[PDB]
């Protein structure tokens, strides 16, 4: 059951009790990421196995 | 079977010139982050290739 998704990535900390629902893909370098996908850039959203 | 084992230290292991380098494929870390790797010293670094 992999339905069960959790974040991985985020431009900094949230504050306690707050809700994050962006899909956008990151960045975890200096380049730019353009359109829906780029170098080194990852989905902030992965399954559970 | 035969790697070579390089020890690393008393420097800088600086990581901008080598993540934004485009020439490499693949590269992940499993226990630190290249955001956090300039902000954490290490004791001693070994390179195996």
């Amino acid at each position: 059951n992999y339905n069960y998704l959790y974040r991985l990535f985020r431009k900094s900390n949230l504050k306690p009790f707050e809700r994050d629902i962006s899909t956008e893909i990151y960045q975890a370098g200096s380049t730019p990421c353009n359109g829906v996908e780029g170098f080194n850039c990852y989905f902030p959203l992965q399954s559970y196995g | 079977y035969a790697w070579n084992r390089k020890r690393i230290s008393n420097c800088v292991a600086d990581y901008s010139v080598l993540y934004n380098s485009a020439s490499f494929s693949t590269f992940k870390c499993y226990g630190v982050s290249p955001t956090k790797l300039n902000d954490l010293c290490f004791t001693n670094v070994y390179a195996d290739s």
